[PDB]
């Protein structure tokens, strides 16, 4: 088994972070920051 | 004839009914008009494997089970069908002829109101119950005195 | 400075279908022997000078007890930071049907019948977290964003609730609402007495 | 002499000492790494643990056995009244941290 | 291929090594004595234990004399220890029982008496095809 | 999902509640709680245990002959989904619940005259 | 007196149910199923002496005629006269029915 | 038109599929290959439903039916029943039955005209089968096997039975059913015919390990393809069958 500290596992995780989870987290961050900005400006 | 030869003769034997009749079949007419699927054909029919490979592959693509639903109104295909309402099962109450039974239940309800199935109904009696309650309280006090002493 | 003297709601910091980290102090257990503190094997029955113990603590050199050897002491009340907990619902306090789903149309709140045991009622915004969290009831909890971008499909999954249990946790509660309980029970003696 | 049968040690030395925590309120040891290209947001919140209850979830997990099926899961309820922001702390970077 | 099947969710194991279950097929054996569980891990002092749907190695303690001197792979189809499925249901059967199979999964017998478990039927297509009640 | 009923006492069994006994003849027995399960394992009769809906039905303390109780059944023939049918069904369940409750109160008063 | 009363509620100490006994009395096929789940060489009296109501084997006809005069057999007879609890009675207790069209 | 296929490297097609003359039922899996085999053979002529029965994937051995009806066991949930009802057209009658022997695909084998059942089904279940399926019901065994739906594959063209079925049993069963019958195997000598293959009047799907002689036997008895008939078995394929299965 390849460990959690394996270089290939780290590269797979980095590709997943860049290509898949990243846009979803960015959109969620945009929505949350817009709502909290609305409170801070209200 | 040996056992193995008997088994292979049973394998080659074809059984038929003695009357010679045949069962009438139900192959639909579009089968003969179907064109045989070819992998190398560029104009081949797009399959669910092709859709899954285009939309992520096995383990990533999420299939839509309501796509092939045949409903009266095609915008009901993606509804959230209710199941639980106030501790009751909606599917237990789903009945195609529900309006007739509901109207019969209603007509029975105003009927029972007409002959008064739900209607609702003495100072001396109340006084005698109060006196009996006072007597019971006195009895309880006497019993408690006896249990104390 | 614009946020000074202002209330910040939970749904403007966190969102449904997000994994967060929960930071809390665990349940206290007091002074606990090695069998429950470290999970050591019990010695055989009627072992001299105890059996819920470790037989050899320093059987080799150096002439010291080593720091890696299991000893009796304080168990629990430890600081813990548990990661990757999925938020299943962010329910609003003013919503009178925040425990209702799309397939369960019973208008009800998140609080169980008779209230949460040893807590009370939840009358504010609440967070539903999958699984368990390090704290106990009444305990302050810190919710934190995950430090790294996630690598699991479970973090990207969308949660679709169908039903939320609201029966009594003070026993074997079989009713979600008091109306359901009265509908099952029927008419009682005190109902006519009142 | 050596141990005749191998067995891993009981407990993790990463969680030492097994003492009482120095504070009742939990401590955020590490906040997420800041990216200035992101919009401003708050990294944490408080709540109070109320209890646990039960859900039924319609699962969409491709590749899993419980895909397109109902699953029963345990959940935890955290009561979260809205916080009040009352202050602002500034931090500088020094060779001691 | 070893006998441990893939795609099996965690469940409560109720039959350790040394347990005697009933024999649910018509191969001629009456009971099965567990001597090993396929896929068992390594831990000090821990008895290897199996559950419904698991392949074990079993001897025959009573039954036909030609089956008494050999070790057979078997699949546990019923257990009496309660266990939970992913739909929240805790359940148990009234006895422990399994069926003798080969390492490839095909059964030695031709019929199964009583019901089989959903896990065993889903993991072994021959048992699912020889089951009268899937339960 | 759906709501089952306890085999022993008839109380509503919600998901992850109670336990099910699987018999070798092919029968499943759903119990809402360990009380009912242990009475079943001790082979007690629900018709004789006075806290059960079976006893109350046998003793005639439950309204059993009534037109509002004929609307709920195990439907073995499925119906094609229709949004208006489901909405009118929900309204039907609400009205049937109200009528059944007030008829049950009348039944109890006739018992306790 | 009950042998080993401490563990009589265990699953491995379970006895036959009353509705199964009613179906055994009503249908010989069900009783045949139950008897083929047992071995005749291990039964008391070679399996030749069996009381269906008690669902229990005996060493001899004398022992069977003997227990018939006892109160456990009469208890079983009274329970069977009252009728065992079934799923149909469970549905009728709550007013539930099956709609098959 | 006999096609070899696998469901997640398993040759037991009849465990995971149900094929009639008007619909197909396929078990929901982690990929689309098993669905797409049936989709490529049936290009939207009949509906194909990816369905789950009682939380399982053994719908082929848990379901039974023909072009007129479908019978699902008592442990089928209301949502699975609703999904089947919405996927199939109104011409097909779907019923959930209360049989003790809930493995309907094991206890019932049927074509559009007649059905063979396990001998221990209840009388009202027999009436429900005869009503919904619209067939004549008989209680039989396939070479002393009570699981007729797992030890026989049947269509309107013909039938393939357990390889150890006697000649007299084949003759009386063929006379009872009105279709030609042959004894043969699937999946390289497996006697589990219903678990190994599914068949309708113009398409058969067998496992990948089904060898060429038994595939030819299947095509001959089920009359699949151009110039296919059961009379080829004892005239043109006799030497092949004797060379293979001796
Ligand atoms: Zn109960």
């Amino acid at each position: 088994a390849k460990s959690a500290r394996a270089s290939r596992i780290k590269e797979n995780h980095q590709r997943f972070k860049k290509n898949i989870a990243g846009p979803v987290e960015a959109a969620r961050l945009e929505r949350l920051s817009a709502k909290l900005m609305a409170i801070a400006q209200a | 004839i040996g056992t193995r030869l008997q088994e292979v003769m049973a394998r080659i034997h074809v059984a038929t009914p003695m009357d010679g009749t045949t069962r009438e079949t139900f192959i639909p007419e579009a089968v003969k008009n179907l064109k045989k699927y070819d992998k190398n054909d560029p104009n081949r029919r797009v399959l669910a494997r092709d859709i899954e490979e285009a939309n992520g592959g096995a383990g990533v693509f999420n299939v839509d089970l309501r796509k092939d639903w045949i409903l009266e109104n095609p915008e009901w295909k993606y509804d959230k069908i209710p199941e639980i309402f106030d501790g009751k099962n909606v599917y237990d109450y789903i009945d195609p002829d529900i309006d007739a039974k509901l109207q019969a239940l209603e007509e029975e309800e105003e009927r029972l109101e007409k002959e008064g199935f739900y209607d609702e109904d003495d100072e001396e009696e109340e006084e005698i119950l109060q006196k009996a309650e006072y007597i019971r309280e006195q009895h309880a006090l006497i019993r408690n005195e006896a249990k104390m002493r | 400075r614009s946020l000074f003297e202002k209330p910040v709601t939970i749904d403007t910091i966190f969102e449904k279908d997000e994994m967060i980290d929960v930071i809390a102090v665990t349940k206290g257990h007091g002074f606990v022997g090695v069998t429950a503190r470290w999970g050591t094997k019990k010695l055989p029955r009627k072992t001299h000078k105890g059996l819920r113990k470790v037989a050899c603590i320093g059987a080799w050199h150096p002439s010291h007890v080593q720091w890696t050897v299991a000893r009796a002491g304080q168990m629990g009340y430890h600081h813990r930071t548990s990661v990757n907990h999925k938020i299943y619902r962010i329910g609003k306090g003013d919503d009178e049907a925040n425990a209702s789903t799309e397939t369960d149309l019973t208008k009800k709140k998140i609080t169980p019948m008779g209230g949460f045991v040893r807590y009370g009622e939840v009358n504010n915004d609440y967070v539903m977290i999958k699984g368990s969290v390090p704290g106990v009831k009444k305990r302050i909890m810190t919710l934190r964003k995950s430090l790294f971008t996630h690598t699991s499909r479970k973090a990207l999954e969308k949660v679709e609730l169908k039903w939320i249990d609201t029966s009594s946790e003070f026993g074997h509660g079989a009713f979600q609402t008091a109306a359901e309980k009265k509908q099952f029970m029927g008419t009682l003696k005190k109902d006519l007495q009142t | 002499s050596h141990r005749k049968y191998e067995a891993p040690r009981h407990g993790s030395l990463a969680f030492l000492p097994r003492k009482r925590a120095a504070r009742h309120r939990g401590r955020v040891k590490s906040f997420p790494k800041d990216d200035p290209k992101k919009p401003v947001h708050l990294t944490a919140a408080m709540g109070y643990k109320a209890g646990m209850t039960t859900i039924v979830r319609d699962l969409d997990r491709p590749g899993a056995k419980a895909h397109k099926k109902e699953v029963v899961e345990a959940v935890t309820i955290i009561d979260c009244p809205p916080m009040v922001v009352v202050g602002l702390v500034g931090y500088i970077e020094t060779p001691r941290g | 291929k070893r006998g441990a099947p893939g795609g099996k969710l965690k469940m409560t194991l109720g039959l350790p090594v040394g347990a005697i279950m009933n024999c649910a097929d018509n191969s001629g054996a009456r009971n099965l004595y567990i001597i090993a569980v396929k896929g068992a891990g390594a831990r000090l002092n821990r008895l290897p234990a199996g559950g419904v749907g698991d392949m074990v190695m079993a001897t025959v303690k009573k039954g036909k004399p030609e089956l008494r001197k050999k070790v057979h792979p078997a699949v546990i189809v019923r257990q009496a220890k309660p266990w939970k499925r992913f739909d929240g249901v805790f359940l148990y059967f009234e006895d422990n029982a399994g069926v003798i199979v080969n390492p490839k999964g095909e059964m030695k017998g031709s019929a199964i008496t009583g019901p089989v478990g959903k896990e065993a039927a889903e993991l072994w297509p021959r048992i699912a095809s020889n089951a009268g009640v899937v339960m | 999902m759906r709501i089952e009923n306890c085999f022993f006492c008839g109380r509503p069994a919600w998901p992850s509640k109670g336990i099910t006994f699987m018999r070798n003849d092919g029968k499943a027995f759903r119990f809402c709680r360990s009380k009912c399960h242990k009475n079943f394992k001790m082979k007690r009769n629900p018709r004789k245990l006075k806290w059960t809906k079976a006893y109350r039905k046998n003793a005639g303390k439950e309204m059993v002959v009534d037109s509002t109780l004929q609307f709920a059944a195990r439907r073995n023939v499925p119906v094609r989904y229709n949004r208006e049918l489901w909405q009118k069904t929900l309204k039907a369940m609400e009205r049937i619940s109200e009528i059944r409750a007030r008829r049950e109160r009348v039944f109890y008063k006739k018992r306790m005259a | 007196g009950v042998f080993a009363k401490r563990t009589m509620t265990k699953t491995r100490r379970r006895l036959r149910d009353l509705d199964q006994i009613e179906r055994d009395l009503r249908s010989p096929r069900h009783l045949q199923q139950y008897k083929e789940t047992k071995a005749a060489e291990d039964l008391p009296g070679l399996g030749l002496y069996y009381c269906i109501e008690c669902a229990k084997w005996f060493e001899s006809e004398t022992s069977l005629v003997g227990h018939r005069k006892g109160k456990p057999h009469k208890r079983r007879l009274k329970q069977l006269k009252e009728g065992a609890y079934t799923h149909e009675e469970a549905m009728a207790a709550i007013g539930y029915r099956i709609d098959n069209g | 038109m006999a096609v070899r296929a696998q469901f997640e490297n398993s040759n037991e097609v009849g465990v995971f599929a149900t094929l009639t003359n008007s619909y197909c039922l396929v078990a929901l899996g982690a990929s689309e290959n098993f669905y797409s085999v049936f989709e490529a053979e049936l290009q939207d002529v009949i509906p194909i439903c990816r369905t789950t029965i009682a939380g399982t994937r053994i719908i082929g051995r848990l379901t039974a039916g023909n072009r007129k009806g479908l019978l699902v066991p008592t442990t089928t949930t209301d949502q699975e029943l609703q999904h089947l009802r919405n996927s199939l057209p109104d011409d097909i009658r779907i019923q959930r039955i209360e049989e003790r022997l809930s493995a309907l695909g094991n206890v019932i084998v049927c074509n559009d005209h007649t059905a063979l059942i396990h001998p221990d089904l209840e009388r009202e279940t027999e009436e429900i089968i005869a009503d919904v399926l619209g067939v004549e019901v008989f209680r039989q065994t396939i070479a002393d096997h009570v699981l007729v739906g797992s030890y026989m594959a049947l269509s309107n063209q013909g039938g393939l039975v357990h390889p150890k079925t006697s000649i007299q049993d084949q003759d009386e069963l063929s006379s009872l059913l009105g279709v030609p019958l042959v004894a043969g195997s699937v999946n390289r000598g497996s006697n589990v015919i219903g678990g190994g293959m599914v068949v309708n009047d113009w398409l058969a799907v067998t496992g990948l390990d089904t060898t060429a002689p038994e595939l030819s036997v299947i095509e001959s008895v089920f009359r699949l393809g151009e110039g296919a008939g059961p009379g080829a078995i004892n005239t043109s394929m006799k030497n092949t069958i004797v060379e293979s299965f001796y």
